[PDB]
Formats: structure tokens, C-alpha cells, sequence
């Protein structure tokens, strides 16, 4: 939300004597103390941030000072007369004061005129407004920079939705917009894509973990239209040769189909064929049995291939050799993948093959992938051109299944009893895979490529039992779509747009923090030391009063079981000499603007790096411009003085030394540290005196004391004051003029000109393009 | 202090087998190697007697 | 388990390596070269620390 | 590093007794160390508070 700022912040100050004689006008920012021996920029910044939260310019805003004008009473004027900043009228008051001194005529109809219309608005070509106005050059300088850059995130809605217009998808209904909003609307976003990649590569198993959580939280909750247990289990039954006397591996396999954890498995497999790389295994029964042939085969046929591992699929073939072809485990431990299917073959079975699934590109872009084409894998490994299964031989391998002789050499028992379970469960996929595949892309829409490519499973939290898969298969239930689930879904589209966002925001400070703060690390003691207390003192500062990092950030941290604050130690240790890019926002460069103007310009931030210290009876060239009457100010310092150089001494030297009295009696300048000093304009006449001593001495070492000037305006003919100034004081201490400090008579030099956008603009909050469907 | 617990008094001591005495009471304080448990022996004989 | 734990706290324990080799002199240092020992550790002990 | 100044008086008619045997850590040092060097391991972790 920009926020419309109403009136420009100058802070220019008039400052006139009683006399009137003098005048001056002065640029009011404040004091900050500064120190020395630490480093200059990250004070700077500490200081900008202050200065920008002064100005109100750290916040997001645009510039409504058009309407602040007033027309004058004449009928020729038609002249917009602007009312912010210095107002002309005080200009004109203390100009006329000054005249008044001199005897001078005061200030004539025409030149009052020409005084009081010197602030003005006029309209701009575009139909900007630019009103020019008395203000200070620091104050100018950081507004204009402020506007330029906040600026260059604003665009017409007509730009942003057709760089949103590739994302929009298809069953969502198009929202209309006023005509005013298309010729005229405005909307502020930030459209650079923080990559979530250096937390999900960092820490890939929590990352995986939690995104995993939710997403199978949100999926087994889908309404499904299941057939009867019982009834399918008729079904097999009467297939088969099934007695309640005898018995049978029908009855083995028949006796354990358990359809509640049917929901778990349904979120595994649209968890399989959602992502690239999604591993999922089973562990067997140690002395294998029907179901464990029948559940490796469901594996093998319709889970997808890359979902199982090579080590899962040579388990899973040497569980079926260890069933089917009168062998132990130990006698294929050594086998390979060949071995084992030259085995399983020679038997006469034929499921000793993975199959690729089919992979389907999504209508819409992914989100946060600009510039990209999605895709999901089809469930059940069936072609969508074909709607069927990817192997064309399946019913032949069914059928050579059925007149294979297995554990037997009379009986078709077993193969009979697999040839009907692998039927009936080929008919249920073959009939329900359509809103597998529905349900599979919706939840792939919600998660990015990044997450797509790289997301893997390697807790082995999920993982499915035989009996559960098998089940699965046996009584696949339908997927069935209703209002309340697509509205669910979409509240959570929501919710995840607005997490992926703030993991964005959140690796982007961790980074610029990881980069101005810690550095190099070597192999030596005391640096391990420094970069252990370094560590500690900037997870101290930045988890103090209100958290840099945001709460969804610290959960997805701490899913591992940490604290909190160790998990974010963590990464920022292992992000620490990183090679990822980073974006340079708007706020970052007003800042950085800011510290630089005010490591240049020092005078204005009551701070100057040297000063000069001499006797009283040394004649100084002073900067007269003013007319303070022995004024501390030195347009520049003096580089000789008498003819000869004046000597520079650095603080630390000073402070060390022990015969200050000699090199006093001479005067010198201290330079090597930041001197920070105050002054207080005083109107009428007197001595001009610090508040403080100079100098003090003690056996540890020597300190300069606080520099408080009190300035006051001159009268030449005045003895008393004269000889108190001759007299009493007999030492001096000189500093470089401020440059805030600014005479009356070259008041045109405070001109500045701010441009401040149409009012014809209306400001969207709600950029959507698009309304949900009810 | 070089020992938390002196290893030994040297006063009271007063040949070798008494330093080795002392040791095998002051060796829990030390940080011992191997701490000490029952022993496991491997060859054990008996000769006649008188 | 034992290697995030190990990844997280390293820096602590080679601090306290640094200020344990801190405190000896360089006498002392020079003498304990000569001396040799091997510490036997539990299965139990190991797993637990780590 | 200097040291700082004492008083004038203690400057002009100050005197100070000293030694300036800085010694040697062999006679303790020079010995088989092997059965006394735990008891010092114990004591040096002592040393520093842990936990």
C-alpha cells in the first residue's frame, strides 16, 4: 500500500540577530554520535535507516504535494503560488529586518513580488505537477533519490497482467475491471523471484519433510467412491476355487485386505507421481507368502519407475525368485539384477520388468517459474494417448501367468489365484486412473520447479506395507471432486503462495546478513574463536524484540526437532562465502545512498574528522561571512599559518604523548578521528566560549572534552566585548564551517523543484485478474 | 594445583609394593585408560602340596 | 542423527580443545610427548556422546 | 605499553628490592610422567568449567 505523502520535509531554519543585521538559514538533521576505531559504513547504515524513518522515506510512498497551492488576489496572476517550505514571507520579513538596520528603504511593491512568487506549482508535460520551493540540498538530494527508486516499481495494470497473463489458469473466471482502472491504473508490486533454492539445498530433508506433511495432510482428505470389500472379495472368490473346508493361497491372499490406511496410500501415490523423484519401498515378510509376490508385482506394474530404487527393485525380484523358484534368500544375495530375471523367466513369469510413466505438461506456467513448462507423471503408468497400460502384451502376460506351473509341478493353484488378483486390479486401475491423474495435476499446480526438481525422500518416513498395497490395488476406490474440496484447495493455493513468498523474503535478508557480516574462515586458532563469538552475538541480535525471521521459516527449521535458534545458526554458518545471486531492492539502494552522503558530507551530521587548536594571540582567516564575532568556522584549514606548516597530530599520538605543554604553546591540528560537536546560535551580542574546557590531562593519558560552542553576533564597536575576547580566553579551538549554515543574501541557492505525479492516477490494491469459480 | 587427588602420600609410603598399593586406591580419581572390572583368567594350576 | 549433531557442534568443541592445549606450558608439553597410552570406551559410552 | 607514573616523591627518593632469577619447570618437568599423567588430565579438565 503506497502511502501519499502531503507535504515535502524541508528543514530549513531561519537564524537573524536581534539587530537584524545578520541572517542565516540552516539545515536541521540532527546529531549522531559516531565513533572511532570501528569502521565508518555500518555506522552510516545504523544511522540511515534513523535518518530515512526521519524523512519518511523508508516506508513505500509516492509524493501528493500538487493541491498545496493558493492564487493570488490580483487578475493578471494567475500563477499557482506554492504553500510548503521555507514561505516566502519569512524570507521577505528578515530581508526587510536587515534593511531596516542599514537604513536601507525596505523592499519595494515590484521586488516583493518578484520575492513572493519565487515558490510555485506548474503543470508538466505528462501532467506531473513541479513545485519549486526553498528547502536544504541534503534533504532534496535524499527525496528525489527516494522517489526515483521507489518509482521504479510502479507500473499500469495493463504491464502487470500481461506479465501475469501466462499463470492465469483456465476454469477460473476473468475479472472485469473499470474502464478508469484500465486508462489510469497504477499498482505497486516488486516483480523479481527469490529462489528458494539455498534452504532446500542447505537443508534438504527438513525442507522435504514439511512440504510433504502438508501436502499429504491436504490429500487424504479427498471424498472417494469405493466398491464394497466384501463384494470384491466375493468376486475373487467365485474366480477362483475358494472353500471355507480347505486350505488355499486364494484364502491367504483374501484374508488380510485392510482398506484403512487406503487415504495414506492415496497421498503416497499422487505424492509419486507429483514429483521427479519420489522413492518409496516395502519390506517384506522374512519368510515370504502370496501377498508379498502380489504386492511386489503392484509395485513393479503400476507404480511408476522412477519412484523405485534399483536396490528396492532388485529386493523386490529376489523376494519373488525366493517364492516362486524353490530358493533362499542366501542363495540370491549375490545375485544381480540379470540373474534374477533369467530366473523369474525361465520359471515362466513375466512381471520381472519396470515401466516408465508418461509424463504430462501442465496447461498453465508452474508457479514462480518464470519462462518454464511443468509436468507431471500419469498414475498407473497408463498412456493417456492409449488409455491403456504402457506394456501391450499385459493380458498375455496374465494368461502365460495362468498356465504356469508355480511351487507345484501339478496344480495351477498359485498361478490361477495371482493371474485373477493381477486382473481384477489391472480393471480397477484401468477404470479410475482419470481422476488420479486430475487430482495429481491440481496438487502439482501448487508447488514450484525448484521443489519439483529438487525435493527427494530420504527420511523413508512414507513407505507403504505389502498388505496396504495390495489392498490398494485390489479396491481402488473412485476419486471423486466436490465444491468443498476445489474451495479447500484453492484457500490453500492461497496459503502456499503466500508461505513461498516469505521463505523468499526471509533467504534474501539471511543472505545479505551472511554477507555483511561474517568472513573468511582459516584453518588457525583465534579465527574459529572469533567466528564462534561472531556467530553467537549476530543469532543473539537478531532473534532479540521482534524476530527477523518469520514463523513459518523458523517451523520449517525446526521440523528436524531443534530449537529454533540452532536451526537458523546452522544455515547462516552454511551459508557463509555463498556464490548466490541477490537482488538489489529499492530499500537497499536509499540506504546505501544515504550512508555514502553521510561518510562524504559530515558537517551536516554535527561530526568533522579534523580540528585545529592554537592560542589566542595567533591571527586566524576565519570565514566572515556570517559575521559571528570571533567565529570557530575556517572555510578550509589552514594548510601554513605564519609562514610555516601547521602540524597535524592523529588522536592516538596525542593522547600517548606527555609534553602536551610545548606543543600546545605552539598550536596544533588533531586529525585521525571524528570529532563530534554542537553549537548554539545565540541572537544577541557576547563572548563566543565552549561550554567545556579544551583539553584534560590525566597520568593515563590525554582526552579532548565535549565541544559545545556558543556562538553569538558581532558588534565592532564595542570595547568591553573586544577586551573579553582579547583577554580571558587564550586558547582556540577551530573547526571546517558547516556546511548546513547557509547566508540570507544567497537564498536562491535553497530552490529546489520536486515533481510529484498526476492525481488522475487510481491505485489498484487487488491486482487478481481472475475470480474463483463459486 | 597439579593434582586434584595426589596420585600418592610419599611420606607414608615405605617400600615398592606400597606405591603400588596406593595407586590401585587412587586410580578411580585418575582418568583411567581401562577402568577396572572383574578379571577374566586363562590358565590357572595347582601344585602338590606338602 | 550423529552427523547433523557432529555438523552443529564442532566449533564449540575445537574452542575447548584450543583453551585446554592453552592452559599448558610448554615444558609440561614437551615432557607428555614421550609418555604413550590407548583408551578403551564402551560401545554404549560412544553412542551416547554421539 | 608504558607503566604508569608513581608519586614525585617516590621518583626522586624511591627505592625498590628485587630478584631476577626467572627459574626453570625441568626439575619438575624431567621425570616418566606415564603414571602421574592422568591425575594431571583430570585436574587440567577441571580446570575449565564445563556444563
Amino acid at each position: 500500500e503506497l502511502i501519499k505523502v502531503p507535504t515535502i520535509p524541508h528543514n530549513l531554519v531561519l537564524i537573524q540577530s536581534d539587530n537584524g543585521k545578520h541572517a542565516l538559514i540552516k539545515e536541521d538533521l540532527g546529531q549522531w554520535p559516531v565513533e572511532t576505531g570501528i569502521s565508518l559504513v555500518n555506522q552510516a547504515g545504523v544511522f540511515a535507516v534513523q535518518l530515512a524513518n526521519k524523512l519518511g522515506i523508508d516506508k513505500p510512498f509516492v509524493l501528493d504535494a500538487g493541491s498545496n497551492y493558493f492564487t493570488d488576489t490580483s487578475f493578471i496572476d494567475t500563477r499557482k503560488y506554492c504553500t510548503d517550505g521555507l514561505s516566502p514571507r519569512e524570507i521577505q520579513k528578515a530581508l526587510n529586518r536587515q534593511r531596516a538596520y542599514y537604513d536601507r528603504p525596505e523592499l519595494t511593491i515590484s521586488e516583493n513580488k518578484t520575492l513572493l512568487s519565487q515558490s510555485i506549482i506548474y503543470p508538466d508535460a505528462d501532467g506531473n505537477d513541479v513545485s519549486i520551493i526553498f528547502s536544504g540540498a541534503m534533504s532534496h538530494a535524499i527525496f528525489t533519490y527516494a522517489q526515483s527508486q521507489w518509482n521504479k516499481n510502479i507500473i499500469k495494470l495493463d504491464d502487470y497482467i500481461r506479465e501475469i497473463t501466462l499463470t492465469v489458469p483456465k476454469q477460473y473466471r476473468p475479472r472485469r475491471f473499470k474502464e478508469i482502472e484500465h486508462t489510469h491504473g497504477y499498482v505497486y508490486r516488486e516483480l523479481n523471484q527469490g529462489s528458494l533454492l539455498p534452504l532446500v539445498d542447505a537443508n534438504l530433508k527438513e525442507s522435504s519433510s514439511y512440504y510433504f506433511k502438508k501436502l499429504m495432510s491436504s490429500i487424504s482428505n479427498v471424498p472417494v467412491d469405493a466398491r464394497t470389500l466384501q463384494s470384491a472379495t466375493a468376486a475373487l472368490a467365485a474366480d477362483t476355487g475358494q472353500a471355507v473346508n480347505r486350505a488355499q493361497h486364494v484364502s491367504m491372499l483374501t484374508n488380510r485386505l485392510t482398506t484403512a490406511n487406503a487415504p495414506t496410500v492415496r497421498a503416497i501415490t499422487v505424492l509419486t507421481c507429483m514429483f521427479k523423484q519420489f522413492r518409496i519401498g516395502m519390506t517384506y515378510a522374512l519368510d515370504p507368502n502370496i501377498m508379498d509376490v502380489a504386492a511386489a508385482t503392484c509395485m513393479l506394474l503400476f507404480r511408476p519407475a522412477q519412484s523405485i530404487s534399483d536396490e528396492q527393485y532388485r529386493y523386490c525380484l529376489q523376494t519373488m525368485a525366493v517364492f516362486l523358484t524353490n530358493t533362499t534368500y542366501d542363495i540370491v544375495n549375490n545375485d544381480t539384477i540379470d540373474v534374477l530375471k533369467m530366473k523369474l523367466r525361465n520359471q515362466g513369469w513375466p512381471f520381472v520388468e519396470r515401466y516408465n510413466a508418461v509424463e504430462i505438461d501442465m496447461s498453465v506456467e508452474p508457479l514462480r517459474s518464470p519462462g518454464q513448462v511443468g509436468r507431471y507423471y500419469n498414475p498407473f503408468n497408463i498412456d493417456p494417448l492409449t488409455k491403456k497400460h504402457v506394456e501391450d502384451r499385459l493380458e498375455e502376460f496374465i494368461n502365460q501367468v495362468q498356465v504356469g506351473r508355480f511351487r507345484n509341478a501339478s496344480g495351477n493353484a498359485v498361478g490361477t489365484t495371482l493371474a485373477a488378483f493381477l486382473r481384477a486390479c489391472r480393471d480397477k486401475t484401468s477404470a479410475n486412473w482419470r481422476g488420479y491423474s486430475v487430482l495429481v495435476s491440481r496438487y502439482r499446480s501448487l508447488i514450484p520447479n525448484e521443489l519439483f526438481e529438487s525435493l527427494r525422500n530420504i527420511s523413508g518416513e512414507y513407505n507403504i506395507n505389502p498388505q496396504d498395497e495390495h489392498s490398494f490395488f485390489f479396491a481402488l476406490a473412485q476419486i471423486n471432486a466436490d465444491d468443498e474440496f476445489i474451495g479447500a484447495i484453492d484457500k490453500e493455493s492461497a496459503e502456499y503462495l503466500d508461505e513461498y513468498a516469505t521463505l523468499a523474503r526471509d533467504i534474501s535478508n539471511s543472505l545479505t546478513l551472511v554477507k555483511a557480516a561474517f568472513g573468511p574462515l582459516e584453518r588457525t586458532s583465534g579465527s574459529i574463536i572469533n567466528h564462534a563469538n561472531n556467530l553467537n552475538k549476530v543469532i543473539n541480535h537478531v532473534f532479540a524484540d521482534k524476530p527477523l525471521i518469520s514463523e513459518t521459516m523458523l517451523k520449517i527449521l525446526t521440523i528436524d526437532g531443534t530449537t529454533g535458534k540452532d536451526g537458523y545458526r546452522n544455515w547462516l554458518d552454511k551459508l557463509v562465502g555463498h556464490n548466490y545471486p541477490v537482488y538489489v531492492e529499492p530499500v537497499v539502494n536509499i540506504m546505501n545512498f544515504i550512508s555514502a552522503r553521510f561518510v562524504a558530507d559530515s558537517s551536516y551530521f554535527g561530526y568533522t574528522n579534523e580540528i585545529m587548536i592554537m592560542p589566542n594571540h595567533i591571527n586566524v582567516p576565519v570565514d566572515d561571512r556570517f559575521g559571528f564575532r570571533d567565529s570557530p568556522f575556517c572555510t578550509s584549514l589552514p594548510r601554513t599559518i605564519m609562514g610555516n606548516d601547521v602540524r597535524r597530530i592523529s588522536y592516538n599520538v596525542f593522547s600517548m604523548m606527555e609534553d602536551i605543554d610545548d606543543v600546545i604553546s605552539e598550536g596544533f591540528i588533531l586529525y585521525d578521528a571524528y570529532f563530534n560537536f554542537s553549537y548554539d546560535i545565540m541572537t544577541t551580542d557576547g563572548v563566543t566560549r565552549l561550554k567545556e574546557d579544551i583539553l584534560i590531562v590525566t597520568d593515563t593519558g590525554n582526552d579532548i572534552k565535549p565541544i559545545h560552542f556558543y556562538i553569538y553576533f558581532e558588534n565592532r564597536n564595542d570595547k568591553k566585548l573586544r577586551y573579553e575576547s582579547k583577554m580571558n580566553v587564550s586558547y582556540r579551538l577551530y573547526i571546517k564551517t558547516p556546511a548546513c549554515l547557509l547566508p540570507l543574501s544567497d537564498y536562491m541557492r535553497a530552490q529546489h523543484d520536486y515533481v510529484s505525479p498526476s492525481s488522475s492516477r487510481v491505485y489498484i490494491k487487488d491486482p487478481a485478474v481472475v475470480y474463483t469459480r463459486s | 594445583k597439579l593434582f586434584e587427588t595426589s596420585p600418592f602420600d610419599p611420606l607414608t609410603i615405605k617400600n615398592n609394593q606400597d606405591v603400588v598399593d596406593k595407586l590401585y586406591a587412587t586410580q578411580s580419581s585418575s582418568i583411567q585408560e581401562v577402568v577396572p572390572t572383574k578379571t577374566f583368567a586363562t590358565e590357572l594350576q595347582f601344585g602338590v602340596t606338602s
